[PDB]
DNA sequence: CTCGTAGAGTCCGTGTCA
């Protein structure tokens, strides 16, 4: 498609050689493609690009260096106030498949949303109560009550 | 022909 | 006598001398570790050999080098305390030295400029502890030996199955170390077809064809000739009589007039011989004999110069008649027979469909890449890259080694990579195979097996990441520039770095270490494996590979393998196994010369082993090493039977040679049923250690070699005597024989207490030695988890009695008396590690807070300021041991709660309750409480506290190591400045400090006393720069991981006591549950009034044949009354004498033994400390084919004045009266196995369910349910009980509406249910829907 | 091995024994190991095969069955009539050898008494009802089933016997892994079924049919052993 | 679901959608594209590879799961297999009210009884006992009958030994080769952690003390209880069902 | 007796359980 692309805007007028522009329409296509359509959970190109700047900034580090990079360091080595530097350090990871052998992953997952049937008990038991109270009291201010 | 199902191989040929 | 040997002296039963002494146990890890760093010169194993075949790296002829130099390891940033507390990887870094190397275009090569980039760092390489172990994230790990099939050529039979009409398939096959897999096999039809690594078939002969060859080529190589020639007439054929054996004479033999043989009758062995005596070699035989022929060399017509005649095809009488008429006189023709030469190259060529080079060429391309266009080049480059490609393929030197062995040249020395001569030797010895000349070879021969170990796997990992980066340097610097760039940014560590850690980390041989025992560590590090990445598979295997071949004898443990699915497949290593250079095992004989049994140790493999013929360790000599009796049993070629005397070769070096260590701790094993035996080998390694662990009284003699070569104790490095004792620490004042010029120094023993295992049991070291004593090289100074004294003591000895007790002990269940809980005997200490993390969510942080909502002080009355339990308290499940508080908002309360808080007003938290609370059922003490938070967050006073506490300890450590040595080097001090003037009274008045200050007038003692005082500078700033480091290690931050601020670990003690339903066991296979815990006063007593502690079920032992527990039985009954009788003569203190003579009669006590015991110890010291040790009852050693006789038994039982029989007259507690039937009593070491019953209980009612299918989440962690399989259904399917089966399936786990009106009913007191539907049948149905298939529910 | 282990375990075994023992004691093992897998899965398909079947009726009223009688090869008995026919339900009226008298009634549930009476009597061949010759569509009637049961009384409607028989079958799985003449083990008459002889000169009959079995009738009419006598055999009486 | 610590957990059809959708976008727009022949032939082929992975996955070439070498989960392999919906889900799922322990010996019993510990009776019988706390007016609410449980008083456990009465529950070991792998009992509460089992019921079950484990069960409703009783009870199973020979022979 | 089917041998391979 990057080819097509450039085929359809290129001008020999110039002279150039058509593979140097062939290969940056190319590279620049298939880099937004990578972008765009890598991740289960898309992010911006900018963060993308901060990232790879980041990894070879702390390759950088750790071969000149030899022990390892910390993210302080990596972080005055760079022109940032350290914290954005933790945040894509956080938002650089991928989905996990449910069925990595451990018995699955999956099995282990607990479903939150659900209410104990204590509860419930409870609620019902509550709302009993209530009603004998309200029904103790006066008619219009019972009502009243009810109404509010 | 080896009646490959590889989509790779008959694009290359 | 070694003093901590003579401190208590086992008493050994056992005849065979001993020649050779068990090696050290953990020496293959050690030895395999070493060669992998093994700094050495020539290039060889090790680093050196990967960076030798890496570099240099050459450029596409861009003019440049980048050499190897050398390398080097640096040293630890962490130890292993410090990897294993913070929870990292215990390794080195390396550092290589590069040298680049650049040429100038063009002109003659020369040094145009050479960079030599120093120390470019190359990831790290884990170490190996003192022991054999690995700290990879914290935790400790074995990397387990593998046993793989070795390289080389091996033919195969293929028998049986093929066709089912007989007639084996042979084949053969070539494995390399690195590469593919060559392969040539029969058919039915006798048509010799070669396969590549596992594609489609083909004939041999398209091989031959791309190896540059023609068929007039393939024919003389692979047949014979047969000469033909027309004297003017009737085909005088020229003969040879040695090729007319084994035919019948189709015409009349006949020569010089003579008729040797005449038509009509079959070629026997006088005519052959007549024939060769009268010398007959040319004959007349007509066309028909010629006939059937095939020619080899084609031929073609002079005169008119056209192919009339061409390589292999079947002549005929017009085609004779041509070639004679054309001038031919000689024509060559194959010899073939149906015998000894068959046609199977004639009939590939004849099948073969290619022609020439080209053509195999293509067909070779196409069947490796079927489906793309065939090219000239490509077929080419494929061909010379599939085998002949030294960077593609590489057999071995082991795989040389055994290749031309197989195919027997003299030389064991080649190239990595075949050529044709190999392929045609292959050929040629399958085609002898075929013919009836040569035989196969078996898979499971040991001399076809080799094993591998951490060095090798890890240089195996080097190398992989080395050839990585060797080709991204090679892209690099081809493409990019090659005159400005530094050798330090083209070489990246991450890939060797990640395969490094991808092997040592994510493995199935880096396994998890074992530590119940120091047995289960030791048996652990010495462990073979079939399994794992270029082996077998579990379910693969077979019942030809899982057995015990006869190869097995000296070098695997026949009875000691898993009995589950894996059985066969892991092959515990033998006791005198070692390792070749190659990575063949071999074991140890003695010498024979011509008759006398020499002491020369030769270690033979299985191949050189199958030749000789091998006495047995049990033969009898005299004082010259001359067999007693002339006919010796031997075994020679994988069989035994009777030999001659003077024709025997070797000896077996010892009796317990055919047996592991685990198997070797067994005593009386030649009594036991070879499945028990198995089954007590496998027990005896889960024995949990107890409160205090004393000894066996029956042992066999290996107990201390275990305790030794385990770690677990400490052991004196140098002699000396001992300077200060505690239960934490031992100083020792090494003897003046063994101190350094410089440097006199002190030895210090820091000992470990109460720390946790990988299994959660405990792990403590006490002392064991006193003020003031001697101590000798190799001697035993502390204890370690389950021993005594430097002995192995895994259980503990009860007194046990063999009768029927009420049906308390029906199956192989037990009745356990109540004087043995009393008094702790099977108590266990247990330690767990909890932890609590503080992490960031999006409403807020969470919070460490002591102030947790809606609970009073009860709950916090524990908890100090900080809100983290205190050290020592007493917990109980349900406790909390960290407070903690998560954000929380926008409850959404229904109108009922409105109107609840209305008329009540209670404000509504915002902060949820998450504390870490104890677990419910176990009650335990805190003994240690652990802070870590992440940098770039305020400490609080809780973290302060403890960091402070570590400073201010590990400065008094390092200030009472200073002074100790301080002490040491003032005496040092003292010793040298006697010299060079001695002074006594200036040495006793002048402080010590005043000694160096003090200096001669004019001498070289000068410059000596200022190096002595600059060096105590130097001194002093380097143990400063020492605290500094301390300090700035403790206070440094701490390295979590993405959104964690705090977490907390709390350790408790718990103390486990014995109970109904825990897993006891003996040496011998014999397993049980504990049923009851009777009364002291319930139990049988005998005469004197003495309990019995346990009492164990007859019926046991004659289904199934263990009789060693009768034998330990009776012989710790002898034991305990020898022991019994020396308290009874010490208690009234009599007088050493009594005690010197009765203790001497009981070490003789023997028939030809070899204990040769006093006297010659000391006076009364000695003695009276050896009858007390003794008091016990006196230890015995039973090796195992080499142990105690029932008549020594009866011997050892009268001198103790006990009934020879072994049984005694009992009483009922109960009742007091006596039991019928004498019954057999004495003492057994009995084990605790760690399967307690504290861990198996489990139940719920109602708790968490699963996201997908909304079922309760099975397991123990979480409540989880019991599975209803499919087999339970059936089971009641067959009866009637629809409404069960109903309500299991429906209610009890997967209908949610349905379980909460169950609990709302059974709640209410009415117990009745509305099925209603589950909820995985509509997963089922959206999932079929969602593919094409529409799936509906009708109605009608 | 051309010799054996000529010790026990009251005395010791030496390596060599002990050695040898070890293959016969792994080898069990992996057997063990494997016939509970094929054991299990060949109950898995047998009650895959019938799980459906039920008694769904009372009875059909058919007139078929099985004709039972003991089973003895050559000159021994390995299964009596009463294990064979106990519990079954009788298709056709029995008539003891004595005819004219019915020694007991159409189809009734033969239980231990009519067993001994049987048994006092030399009944041999006794027809009693099977399920796989029962009318019943759909299911099968529950006296053509019979009664075994851990009942001890007839199969009730509606149970589930397909299972029963599947899981029955398959539990005891693991459990599983010249003459020229014939002479008589007891004393009584000969009987000859299917033969057709011929007497030579020489005063014996030539067997000439290709399916002649030699019987053996005692004074009660009750067989004793079964032997089958080839084409062209020496006859002795 | 996303898990603690930032990371998150998806299934393999997720994947496998995503990539269905971007093929079927990028075909379409070269289709607007006005693309030649062979790029719209290629991009079908793809399309079409990816609709066949998606619904039979292992056909044609075993699309591996991104970053790893484990093959996808296709929609087929959920249906299908040992461990799909039929024959895990359908027929083997887990219930509630169950637990397990070590059994032991306990020859004082009767033939219809076995020997419960009262810990796994009491966290198995909590409904029962907070209805009958209700009922008897010791809790107002189930939240107080819900304390009282867990403070472990002596009302609780008269509570529950009165509950436990004439309540059978089903004990069941781990390979059922026949019925009788399951039977009835009435509880007789003890104290310690381990079952005890009737001697003469051992040979049945095929068990042995020596680290044998179990199962209970608890029948809830009524028609369920009476089921146990009338059909499973111990003293109703003495005849072998292959064989009317009897089954509780002293062993 | 040649040549067509058509059985029938072959057989090589894709598949499905454990
Ligand atoms: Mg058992
Ligand atoms: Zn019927």
């Amino acid at each position: 498609i990057g080819l097509m692309k450039a085929v359809d805007k290129f001008e020999y007028r110039r002279g150039y050689k058509f593979s140097t522009y062939a290969t940056w329409w190319i590279r620049q296509a298939i880099t937004r493609s990578i972008a765009d359509q890598a991740r289960t959970i898309r992010i911006p190109v900018h963060m993308i690009e901060t990232i790879n700047k980041l990894n070879r900034i702390s390759r950088q580090m750790l071969q000149e260096m030899g022990r390892e990079p910390t993210p302080e360091e990596l972080a005055e080595r760079m022109l940032m106030p350290e914290d954005k530097i933790r945040k894509v350090l956080k938002i650089a990871k991928e989905p996990i498949s449910m069925e990595t052998p451990i018995s699955h992953l999956g099995d282990f997952i607990e479903d939150t949303t659900l209410e104990l049937p204590l509860d419930s008990a409870t609620t019902e038991s509550l709302r009993a109560a209530t009603h004998d109270v309200l029904a103790g009291l006066t008619a219009r201010e019972a009502k009243v009550l009810r109404m509010r | 022909i080896g009646r490959t199902t590889d989509p790779v191989r008959m694009y290359m040929r | 006598y070694s003093y901590t040997e003579k401190k208590r002296i086992r008493k050994d039963f056992g005849k065979r001398p001993q020649v050779l002494d068990v090696p050290y146990l953990l020496s293959i890890q050690l030895d395999s570790f070493q060669k992998f760093i093994e700094q050495d010169p020539e290039g060889q194993y090790g680093l050196e050999a990967a960076f030798r075949s890496v570099f240099p790296i050459q450029s596409y002829s861009g003019n440049s080098e980048l050499q190897y130099v050398s390398y080097r390891l640096g040293e630890p940033v962490f130890d292993v305390q410090e990897c294993q507390i913070r929870g990292v990887t215990y390794s080195a870094p390396l550092r290589v030295k590069l040298r680049l190397v650049i040429y100038e275009r063009e002109a003659p090569e020369g040094t145009v400029k050479d960079i030599k980039e120093q120390e470019v760092y190359m990831g790290e390489i884990p170490l190996m502890t003192d022991n054999g172990t690995f700290v990879i994230n914290g935790t400790e790990r074995v990397i387990v030996s593998q046993l793989h099939r070795s390289p080389g050529v091996f033919f195969d039979s293929d028998k049986g199955k093929t066709h089912s009409s007989g007639k084996v398939l042979y084949n053969a096959r070539i494995i390399p170390y690195r590469g593919s897999w060559l392969d040539f096999e029969f058919d039915p039809k006798d048509n010799l077809f070669v396969r590549i690594d596992r594609r489609r078939k083909l004939p041999a002969t398209i091989i031959l064809r791309a190896l540059n060859y023609t068929t007039e080529q393939i024919l003389d190589l692979f047949f014979e000739k047969v000469i033909f020639e027309i004297r003017d007439n009737k085909l005088q054929m020229e003969l040879v009589p040695e090729r007319l054996r084994g035919e019948t004479a189709s015409f009349d033999i006949e020569a010089n007039g003579k008729v040797y043989v005449e038509k009509g009758r079959r070629i026997t062995a006088r005519h052959i011989r007549q024939l060769e005596k009268d010398d007959v070699k040319l004959i007349e035989v007509p066309v028909e004999y010629i006939a059937g022929k095939v020619v080899a060399k084609d031929y073609i017509d002079e005169s008119t110069g056209e192919l009339i005649c061409a390589a292999n095809m079947e002549l005929s009488l017009d085609l004779l008649a041509k070639l004679s008429q054309s001038g031919h006189k000689r024509i060559e023709t194959l010899f073939t027979n149906d015998l000894d030469h068959g046609p199977y190259i004639s009939e590939t060529l004849r099948v073969d469909p290619t022609n020439d080079r080209l053509s195999a060429l293509v067909e070779i391309y196409r069947m490796m890449r079927p489906g793309e266009p065939p090219t000239r080049e490509a077929a080419e480059s494929l061909f010379e890259n599939l085998f002949f490609s030294e960077d593609r393929y590489d057999l071995s030197a082991v795989g040389r080694m055994k290749f031309n062995r197989s195919l027997l040249r003299e030389e064991i020395e080649g190239s990595g990579i075949l050529s044709k001569d190999d392929i045609i030797d292959v050929m040629k010895k399958l085609i002898d195979i075929r013919n009836g000349k040569g035989e196969v070879d078996d898979i499971d021969h040991l001399g076809n097996r080799r094993i591998r170990s951490v060095g090798e796997m890890a240089e195996n990992q080097f190398r992989v990441g080395l050839v990585r980066v060797e080709r991204a340097v090679k892209e690099r610097l081809s493409l990019g520039d090659l005159d400005t760039l530094m050798p330090q940014d083209m070489i990246n560590a991450k890939p060797i770095s990640a395969a490094v850690k991808e092997f040592f980390g994510s493995s199935q041989l880096s396994q998890f270490m074992d530590q119940n025992n120091p047995l289960s560590e030791i048996t652990h590090k010495r462990r073979i494996s079939a399994l794992g990445p270029g082996g077998l598979t579990r379910e693969r295997a077979g019942f030809e590979v899982r057995d015990v071949h006869p190869t097995h004898y000296g070098r695997v443990c026949p009875i000691e393998t898993p009995e589950g699915p894996n059985i066969g497949l892991i092959n515990s290593l033998s006791v005198y196994a070692q390792t070749n250079e190659y990575g063949f095992l071999e074991t140890p004989y003695r010498k024979v010369t011509d008759g006398v049994v020499t002491d020369e140790i030769h270690y033979l493999s299985a191949i050189e082993e199958g030749n000789y013929v091998i006495a047995q360790a049990n033969s009898n000599l005299d004082e010259e090493g001359h067999f007693v009796e002339d006919l010796v049993t031997c075994r020679s070629k994988g069989e035994s039977s009777l030999f001659s005397r003077d024709q025997v070769d070797y000896m077996d070096v010892s009796t317990q040679q055919v047996v592991s260590v685990g198997a070797s701790l067994i005593p009386f094993l030649e009594h036991d049923d070879a499945n028990r035996a198995l089954m007590g080998a496998n027990m005896q390694r889960q024995a949990v250690p107890t409160l205090r662990a004393d000894k066996p009284l029956v042992g066999t003699g290996m107990e201390r070699a275990v305790a030794v070569d385990s770690g677990v104790t400490a052991v004196a490095k140098r002699g000396g005597v001992v300077q200060y004792v505690d239960a934490s620490r031992i100083v020792i004042k090494v003897n003046e024989d063994e101190m350094y010029p410089g440097e006199a120094g002190i030895d210090i023993y820091n000992l470990t207490k109460y720390t946790r295992s990988n299994q959660n049991t405990c792990i403590n070291q006490m002392p064991c030695v006193s003020l003031g004593e001697p101590v000798e090289r190799g001697d035993v100074l502390a204890d370690g988890p389950s021993t005594d004294l430097g002995e192995l003591a895994l259980g503990q000895n009860m007194r046990v009695a063999f009768m029927p007790w009420n049906g308390y002990n029906f199956e192989d269940s037990i009745l356990v008396s109540e004087r043995v809980v009393q008094e702790d005997r099977f108590t266990t200490i247990h330690i767990q590690e909890l932890a609590c993390v503080s992490r960031d969510t999006k409403l807020g942080p969470e919070e460490i807070t002591a102030d947790i909502p809606n609970v009073g002080e009860a709950a916090l009355s524990k908890l100090d300021e900080s809100g983290i339990v205190y050290i020592g308290a007493e917990v109980t499940g349900g406790d909390i041991l960290v407070g903690k508080v998560t954000p929380k908002g926008e409850t959404q309360l229904t109108p009922e709660e409105k109107l609840l808080r209305a008329i009540f007003g209670e404000k509504a938290s915002d902060v949820k309750d998450s504390s870490l609370r104890v677990p419910n059922g176990v009650s335990g003490t805190v003994i240690d409480v652990q802070v870590f938070t992440r940098d770039g967050v305020e400490k609080d006073k809780r973290a302060l506290e403890i960091e402070e506490m570590q400073l201010k300890q590990a400065k008094k450590d390092l200030s009472e190591e200073l002074q100790i040595l301080e002490a040491g080097l003032f005496s040092r001090i003292r010793a040298v400045l006697v010299a060079g003037g001695v002074e006594a009274e200036k040495l006793d008045k002048l402080p010590r400090d005043r000694w160096l200050e003090l200096g001669l007038t004019d001498e070289e003692k000068q410059n000596q006393l200022e190096q002595l005082a600059e060096q105590y500078d130097e001194l002093k700033h380097e143990f400063e720069k020492k605290l500094e480091a301390k300090r700035r290690k403790i206070t440094q931050g701490d390295d979590l991981a993405p959104g964690v601020l705090k977490i907390v670990k709390v350790y408790l003690a718990v103390k486990r006591r014995i109970q109904p339903g825990d897993k006891m066991a003996g040496r011998h296979g014999n397993k049980g549950v504990i049923s009851k815990i009777n009364p002291i006063e319930d139990m049988p007593y005998d005469e004197n009034g003495t309990p019995v502690d346990i009492v164990l079920n007859p019926l046991g032992v004659p289904s199934r044949m263990n009789i060693g527990q009768i034998l330990e039985t009776h012989l710790g009954m002898a034991a305990k009354g020898i022991g019994d009788k020396i308290n009874a003569m010490l208690k009234q203190q009599q007088e050493v004498a009594k005690l010197r003579e009765f203790i001497q009669r009981a070490y003789d006590l023997g028939a030809d033994v070899r204990q040769k015991v006093d006297l010659s110890t000391f006076s009364d010291e000695e003695v009276m400390r050896l009858a007390e040790n003794l008091r016990k009852g006196m230890p015995i050693a039973t090796p195992v084919f080499d142990g105690a006789k029932e008549a020594e038994i009866k011997e050892l039982l009268k001198l103790g004045d006990l009934p020879t029989s072994g049984q005694i007259r009992l009483y009922d507690g109960r009742t007091g009266e006596q039991f019928e039937r004498p019954v057999t009593v004495g003492y057994m070491y009995m084990l605790k196995l760690n399967h307690l019953v504290d861990d198996k209980m489990h139940a719920r009612s109602t708790g968490s369910y699963s996201l997908v299918t909304q079922q309760p989440l099975g397991g123990k962690a979480q409540f989880g349910g019991q599975r209803f399989g499919e087999m339970e259904v059936w089971a009641l399917e067959a009866y009637g009980a629809a409404y069960t089966l109903q309500e299991m399936l429906t209610v009890k786990s997967d209908d949610v509406n349905g379980r909460t009106k169950m609990y709302k009913n059974i709640v209410d007191g009415n117990h009745q249910m509305e099925p209603g539907m589950p909820e995985s049948f509509n997963v089922l149905l959206k999932e079929i829907r969602s593919l094409g298939i529409n799936i509906e529910l009708e109605d009608e | 091995i051309e010799t054996p282990i000529t010790a026990n375990f009251r005395e010791g075994l030496n390596v060599l024994q002990y050695f040898i023992s070890t293959h016969g004691a792994r080898k069990g093992l992996a057997d063990t190991a494997l016939k509970t897998a094929n054991s299990g899965y060949l109950t898995r398909r047998l009650v895959d095969v019938a799980q459906d079947l039920v008694v769904t009726e009372d009875d059909c009223g058919t007139h078929e069955g099985i004709m039972m009688t003991p089973v003895i090869e050559g000159g021994d008995v390995k299964e009596p009539l009463r294990d064979r026919v106990l519990g079954r339900v009788t298709a056709e009226d029995v008539l003891k050898p004595g005819t004219a008298d019915i020694l007991v009634p159409r189809n009734t549930l033969l239980h231990e008494q009519w067993c001994d009476l049987l048994e006092e009597n030399s009944v041999d061949a006794v027809k009693v009802r099977s399920v796989v010759s029962c009318d019943t569509d759909f299911g099968v009637c529950a006296h053509c089933y019979g009664r075994d049961l851990a009942r001890g009384h007839i199969i009730n409607k509606g149970e589930a016997i397909g299972v029963i028989a599947a899981q029955s079958i398959g539990e005891p799985g693991t459990q599983l892994t010249a003459e020229s003449s014939i002479q008589v083990k007891n004393k009584g008459s000969i009987k000859l079924s299917n033969v057709k002889s011929v007497v030579n000169s020489s005063g014996k009959l030539v067997i000439t049919s290709r399916n002649t079995e030699l019987k053996l009738i005692d004074e009660f009419g009750r067989t004793k052993e079964s032997y089958k006598v080839p084409y062209g055999a020496v006859l002795a009486k | 679901v996303p898990l603690d610590g930032g990371r998150f957990a998806t299934s393999d059809l997720n994947d496998l959608y995503r990539r269905v959708i971007n093929r079927n976008n990028r075909l379409k727009r070269l289709l607007d594209l006005a693309a030649p022949d062979i790029i719209v032939r290629n991009e079908k082929r793809m399309l079409q590879e990816a609709v066949d992975a998606l619904l039979d996955n292992g056909r044609r070439g075993r699309a591996i799961t991104g970053s790893n070498k484990r093959p996808l989960k296709s929609l087929a392999d959920m249906i299908k297999g040992k461990q799909g919906r039929f024959r895990q889900n359908l027929l083997g799922k887990r219930v509630d009210y169950s637990g397990r322990s070590v059994i032991t010996v306990g020859p004082y019993l009767r033939l219809h009884q076995c020997g419960l510990p009262k810990k796994m009776a009491l966290e198995l019988f909590k409904p029962f006992i907070y209805g009958k706390l209700e009922l008897r007016g010791l809790a107002t609410t189930i939240k107080a009958a819900k304390k009282m449980v867990e403070r472990e008083e002596a009302v609780v456990w008269d509570i529950l030994d009165e509950v436990i009465r004439e309540h059978p529950v089903l004990l069941n070991r781990a390979p059922t080769l026949h019925r009788l792998g399951i039977q009835a009992f009435e509880p007789v509460l003890i104290e310690g952690k381990a079952i005890q089992l009737h001697p003469l019921v051992c040979a049945a079950y095929n068990a042995d003390f020596d680290g044998d484990q179990m199962a209970v069960h608890v029948p809830l409703t009524l028609e369920a209880q009476l089921e146990a009783r009338a059909l499973m009870m111990s003293t109703n199973n003495i005849l072998s069902p292959a064989n009317g020979e009897p089954i509780i022979v002293p062993s």
